[PDB]
Formats: structure tokens, sequence, C-alpha cells
């Protein structure tokens, strides 16, 4: 009876908006929890009336008759970078749990320079790195991950295993 | 702690006509705490055939409960309704006329 | 908080897993739910209240029992395949119609027709691209396990004895390697270091691939005993 | 008007007749749903209520009641603790709306422990309201789930009359039944007294005001509450003093459901 997004996209930084859309039968209450990648469910905010509830790091609104409520997450970073999973209650209390909308946030770099390189042995992977609509697939029938952010004291990367300038079936840019 | 003294209310439930059958009914309300014992009488004997209903809440705190029997009404046996209840340090009978 | 055991398992067609969780919280509320791809979560059996086991959406082939407050288990009486899934155990406090739950970390339950399939890891690590440290000023290491199956492995780096989180970015969702049948999987974690990381050749690097696979009270008359193992390849600098 | 309730009950001692814990639900003041340790099954108290239910809302709802019940009985242990009490105590719950004419609804929720009022909830200030020192750390402890506050307040303004909405219509041949009254009038000899009386009415509203002589109503009057007959139906009673010689004559004027009767006064 909940239907619910499954992608999600922005920039770290900006602000992004999960939305949640019930048809149950009754309505007691609107929580959002958050899932990040295997790890389990955090609850994250519930609503049940029909203003937002500011919570300064994210807001909640929730609108009654139209029937949806969208999560304002803000100050986006690595950490909010996870599913997020709706539940409505029913009129005889029964939780209506969504599918989840993936929310992928993108690494901004302010030195985008493509470059592969040719890795060694210690066999030879090859490491598409720092290159963000440099998108990636996967091909060849032979391996090509996709896209990864790390961190330091912010580079990006595609690990794939012809040589490494076989400019395979991905848009290459 | 907090103790209401009942309200017995006995009467027929059809306008009794000596000789022909009835229910007479012993309507005990405005009772606290719930736990209460009623019992209606005969000529005195305890009538065995009591049918209790199941007890019911009102706004006030207060409880109601509906106690009635079958009986034949004549010119000369008296019918009561004896309850004891902790609000009370005795039990209390209270005897239907017909009015 | 709340816990699961086991947080993995490998059991046959046809056999005894019993999935229990427990509670810190004093919580009276326990439910079970299988997170699956496509429909969200499915509540299973849940409780009340100690002895008050109760079912859910999905009772099919689950039975559940809570002994006492802190503790509601999932009993598989028959184990079959679909009834392979990520359990969560969730806590709820007695609020009515809010109610926050508590998850527990996931469970990996794995159900196979032949036991034979099980296979653990083999760990390479990749040492870093010369002209990556002449461009980038810093190497980027890459560590490949593969021939895996099931895919309940997690990869962790160890730099000199500590587990380094800096720059470890580590594959999500392993893939296929045969993407037909059985279908090995495959995961691909890397690391980038400064270049003077890797210029002295006293900094120890390690790639560690913990692999949950087959309890050692299995049977496993093949040859060899692919039970659970923590398989790794170390790399050293190089100037 | 239509209103719509539930209660529970919560007691020290499971002498019998008196469950530990009951909960009764009550439409229009008539029961509905019932709930008890006992049983611990949620069952109609109603016709109209096994038919247009389907087995799952009396499945479900029990499992939450269950829930309630242990819930309510752990309140109990807790309040007796603040008052150092033992023996018997009670503990009671009123909740409930009710859809009035004008369209105006309103809602309520209160607690109650040895009769007397201990906690009012106030869903238009988000608020509860304390009797005594006690009652105030509980108003302390459930005012912090701000969550909780604004569940309740959506339940009794939005979800609760949805309720009773529902359960009207599923009732409304019985609820909304007119069965006009039996009158008869009996004569009793002071030691000239008048009675006028209905039987097997159901609407429980009546008029009987009683005239004298063509008309002229009489002032002084008798009069008994509408006591339930048992079966749905319910009566009254109303008598008059006559005057000892004044030779004047009386009627009875019963008025029900838009159905007035003039009856002999003998
Ligand atoms: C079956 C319809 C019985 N219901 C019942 C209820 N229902 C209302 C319930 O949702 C609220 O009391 C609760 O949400 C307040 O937190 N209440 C009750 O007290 N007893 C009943 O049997």
């Amino acid at each position: 009876g909940v239907e619910q997004p499954a992608k999600l996209m922005s920039v770290e930084g900006t602000f992004a908006r999960v939305n949640c859309t019930y048809s149950t039968s009754g309505f007691n209450g609107l929580s959002w929890y958050q899932q990040r990648e295997g790890q389990a469910p955090v609850f994250l905010s519930y609503v049940v009336l029909d203003g937002l509830k500011d919570s300064g790091h994210f807001s909640t609104f929730l609108s009654r008759s139209n029937g949806y409520s969208y999560l304002l997450l803000t100050e986006l970073q690595i950490k909010d970078s996870a599913s997020y999973l709706c539940a409505v209650r029913d009129s005889n209390y029964q939780l209506i749990w969504g599918s989840g909308t993936k929310l992928i946030i993108k690494p901004n770099i302010q030195n985008p320079d493509p470059a592969v390189y040719q890795l060694r042995d210690s066999k030879s992977v090859c490491l598409f790195t720092d290159f963000s609509q440099t998108n990636v697939s996967q091909s060849k029938d032979s391996y090509i991950t996709d896209k990864c952010v790390l961190d330091m004291r912010k580079s990006n990367s595609a690990v794939a295993w012809f040589a490494c300038a076989n400019a395979f079936n991905n848009s290459i840019i | 702690a907090i103790q209401k003294t009942p309200q017995i209310q006995v009467y027929s439930r059809h306008p009794p006509e000596n000789g022909k059958p009835n229910i007479l009914n012993c309507y005990v309300t405005q009772f606290h705490p719930p736990h209460i014992e009623i019992q209606m009488l005969k000529n005195g004997k305890k009538i065995p055939k009591v049918e209790m209903s199941d007890m019911s809440f009102s706004k006030d705190w207060s409880f109601y409960i509906l106690a009635h029997t079958e009986f034949t009404p004549t010119e000369t046996d008296t019918y009561a309704c004896r309850v004891k209840h902790a609000s009370m340090a005795e039990p209390k009978t209270v005897y239907w006329d017909r009015d | 908080a709340v816990t699961q055991s086991p947080r993995n398992k490998v059991a046959v067609t046809g056999g005894k897993v019993t999935l229990s969780c427990n509670q810190t919280n004093n919580h009276n509320n326990m439910y079970w739910y299988r997170q699956d791809t496509g429909h969200g979560l499915r509540l299973i059996h849940y409780s009340y209240g100690a002895g008050s086991t109760e079912k859910g959406d999905i009772p099919d082939g689950y039975k559940a029992s809570r002994p006492s407050q802190e503790n509601f288990s999932l009993i598989l009486e028959l184990a079959t395949p679909s009834q392979t899934s990520v359990y969560f155990c969730a806590s709820g406090d007695n609020w009515g119609g809010a109610e926050t739950l508590y998850f527990g970390s996931g469970t990996r339950l794995t159900v196979l027709e032949d036991l034979n399939k099980v296979f653990p890891p083999e760990v390479a690590v990749f040492e870093p691209s010369e002209a990556e440290i002449s461009h980038t000023q810093k190497a980027t290491l890459v560590c490949l396990a593969t021939g895996f199956f099931p895919d309940h492995v997690e990869l962790s780096w160890w730099v000199n004895g500590k587990e380094v989180h800096s720059g470890v970015c580590t594959d999500p969702q392993p893939l296929k390697e045969q993407p037909a049948l059985n279908d090995s999987y495959a995961l691909s974690s890397r690391l980038r270091v400064s270049a003077t990381f890797w210029q002295n050749p006293r900094n120890h690097f390690r790639c560690q691939v913990q692999f949950y696979g087959l309890s050692e009270n299995d049977e496993w008359t093949q040859d060899a005993k692919p039970v659970t193992q923590i398989v790794s390849a170390e790399a050293w600098g190089r100037a | 008007t239509h209103s719509l309730r539930y209660f529970r009950l919560a007691v020290s001692d499971p002498g019998p007749v008196v469950p530990e814990f009951i909960s009764v639900g009550y439409v229009d003041s008539h029961p509905i749903t019932t709930y008890d340790s006992v049983t611990r099954q949620k069952e109609p108290k109603a016709p109209w209520m096994a038919e247009n239910l389907a087995p799952d809302h009396w499945e479900r709802y029990t499992q939450l009641l269950r829930g309630w019940q242990q819930t309510f009985k752990a309140e109990l242990r807790h309040l007796q603790r603040h008052y150092n009490h033992s023996g018997l105590h009670t503990y009671q719950r009123m909740i409930g709306c009710e859809l009035l004419e004008d369209g105006s609804t309103t809602g309520f929720l209160q607690y109650a422990y040895d009769g007397q009022d201990f906690i009012i909830f106030n869903k238009d200030t988000l608020s509860w309201l304390a009797m005594d020192y006690v009652a105030h750390i509980t108003k302390q402890a459930w005012e912090a789930n701000l969550h909780e506050l604004q569940y309740q307040k959506n339940w009794l303004e939005e979800e609760c009359i949805a309720w009773l909405k529902r359960f009207l219509e599923y009732g409304r041949d019985t609820l909304e039944r007119t069965e006009h009254p039996v009158v008869r009038t009996t004569r009793k000899e002071t030691f000239t007294t008048f009675f006028c009386r209905a039987h097997g009415f159901y609407p429980p509203e009546i008029s009987m005001t009683w005239m004298k002589n063509g008309e002229e109503i009489a002032q002084e009057v008798d009069y008994g509450g509408v006591l339930p007959s048992g079966d749905g139906t319910y009566q009254t009673w109303l008598s008059v003093n006559l005057d000892p010689q004044s030779n004047d004559v009386y009627s009875c004027h019963v008025e029900h459901s838009g159905r007035q009767m003039v009856l002999e006064a003998p």
C-alpha cells in the first residue's frame, strides 16, 4: 500500500528529498528509517501531524490529504549515503514498509583528472581513478565495477580486470 | 479508597398481571469499587435463577449491572434484592413494590 | 542494544535453523523481518510479551518462540531455498501508534541444495602503478577477492596492525564471476595512500577478507573443509 | 448525538466476577466489544459487530489488547508504589470521541485511580492535567514524548470519528430503530396517586407532561428515570398526587418519537 522511489542523486553539500506516498486504510503515523548498505536501519523521524518537524539536521513534512511525506536531508556527506525506508501505520496498527530510496551522494571534485593507470601485481588490473557526470558501465563479459569515493586527511575510482586503454563499452570521458 | 454507595432499583419488565409470568429486574448502579455481590430474594428464600449482566462502565468512573430473573407475581409473594458491597458494612436489601 | 545470533548461516535444504535475538533494551515488543530485493521489510513473527508469540504477514515456514523477555527466536523447522534473505530483529517501545523500532545487525541466511558449492575466497593484492606515483603523487592500491560463494564475506585493510579506514573504498555489493547458476562472486576493494607512505619499506599493508561459511558441525566428505576462515595477502612498501 | 468510547480496568485483586483486567468499548451508550484476562480474546457484544467485521479485525486487535493488558497492569503497580498502597486498588481509563449535531467533534482521554480522577489529556494544548503530586510525575514523563502526544491528538481528532461513523452505519438497524411505547395508567391509594406508565420503547427519550382538567399542566409530580428492561427496551413512570377534594380530571400526554398520546386518569 506504500509506494516509494528507488534512486536519488545529489551533490555533496546541497540537499536531497526522499519521498514516500501512502495509500493505507487509516493513518496513525509515518516513520522514517535510514539503512546504510547492510547495516541495520536507524530511526530518523516520526510524523503524524501536518506540519514539518524542523530538527535542524533534517526536516520531514507531511500531507494528510494529498497523502505523502518527504524528508529534507541537508548538508549531505559520505555518511548520508544510504537507502531510506518509510513505514506507515494501519488503522489496525500494521506497519506497512516501503521498498526504499537509494540516495547516492555525488563527490564534488575540484580537480577532475581523468587518468587510467595499469596497476601492477604482487595479473594487471586497471584503475580508472580521479575522474561527477562520468558514468561507468560494466561490459565485455570477461569485469567493470562501479564508481566509489574515498577520503583523506576525495577521489573517485573504477577498478576493472585487453589492456588498460581498451576503450570498453562504458561512455568514457 | 473511594467508595460509592449503590442505587438499588427493583421493578418488573412488563406490567404485572398477577398469575402471569414476568421478569423482575434489579438494576444496581453508581457503585465503586467494581467488586459486588447481588442476590435476589423471594419471600426470604434466595432466588437461584438470578442472571446477571456483564459489568458496564459509566462516564463518572462508576459501574452498573442489571440482574434479573423470571418470576410469577401473585397477590402474596414478595420479592427483594440483596446487595453486598465494600461501601457498606452490611448488605442492603430493597423490596419490590407493585405501585 | 539489540544483537542477533548467528550473524551468518549456511544450511542445507531441509535443515534445522534457529535465529535468536537478544535485547538489553527493556522492551516487551520484538519483531522478526526479512528484507528482500524488491519488496521491502516483511514481518514474520513478533511478540507483545514473554510467551506471547504471534504471527505476521509471512509466517510460512517460520515458527517463533519467546522464552524470556530478552530472547525472541526464529525457528526454521524445515529450511528451504527462498527462505534465504537478510533477517533483521527489532525491538519496540510500547508507545502504541508512535513506535521507534530498534533494528539489530542483519543475519545473512543462505539455503543451498548441495553444500559442495560453498567456496572460500582467494585474496590477491596489487601494488601501485609508478605512473600514478609520478602523476597523482599518491599510490592507489587494489585488493581483489575472487571465487567465493556465498557472498558472506567482509573485506578490511590492516596497515601495520591498524585497520585503516581513511581511503578504503570496498565495493558495496559483490559481483558474480560467472553469471549463471552457482555463480561464484567477487569483490574489489581499493586503498589510495600518499606516495610517501608507500615509498617507506617499513609500512606493512594487508588486505583481510573474513569469510563466513560452513559451520564446524557439518558433514563434509569430499577431499576441502571450507569452514569460516580469514584469508589475506600482505604487501610491503617499495621505493 | 452519537459517541464512541473505550474503557479499561486494572484492579489489584482478580476476585471473582471482576477479572484482573477488563476493557469494554461502547457506541452510543451501547456495548460493542469486550476483553478481559479471563478470555484473552476481544469478542463482540452486539450482533451487528461480528457480521460487519471480518476475523482479521478481531484477531489483530486482541494482539494489541493483550499488549495493553500488561501495560495497564504495570501502570497500576507503579501508582501503588508512589502512595505506598497495598491491598485492592482500581486503575481506570476512558477514551473516545463523540460526533455531535452541528458537526462539531470532541475528543477526550482521562485516567482514574481509586475512582477519583488521576490525569486528563488535553488534545488542543498537547498537555496532561495532573490532579496530585504523583499524577504530576506522570505528566512530566508522558509529556516528554512529542511523538506520543501528537499521535493521540491525531487519533482523537481524526481517526476515532472514522470508527464512530463506521460503527453507526453497521448497526444502523438497531441503533436507529423506532419502537413505540406501551402506556398504561394505574391508581394508588393514599394512606389519590395516579401513575402514567410506559414500557417497551426505544429511543431512551420520552416526555410525560402530566396535565390536569382541560388545559392546565399539573405542577407537583414524581419521576423515575429510563430504567432498562433488559431486552433492549426502556420503561418509565410518573405519579401525580390528585387534590383530596377538587374533582378535577387528569390526563397524561405521552409523546414519543413524534407520536403523542392522550390518556384518562383513574
Ligand atoms: C477494538 C476496536 C477495541 N479497541 C479498544 C481500543 N481502541 C482504541 C485504541 O487505539 C486506543 O485506546 C489507544 O490507541 C490509546 O493509546 N481502546 C481501548 O482502550 N480498548 C479497546 O478494547
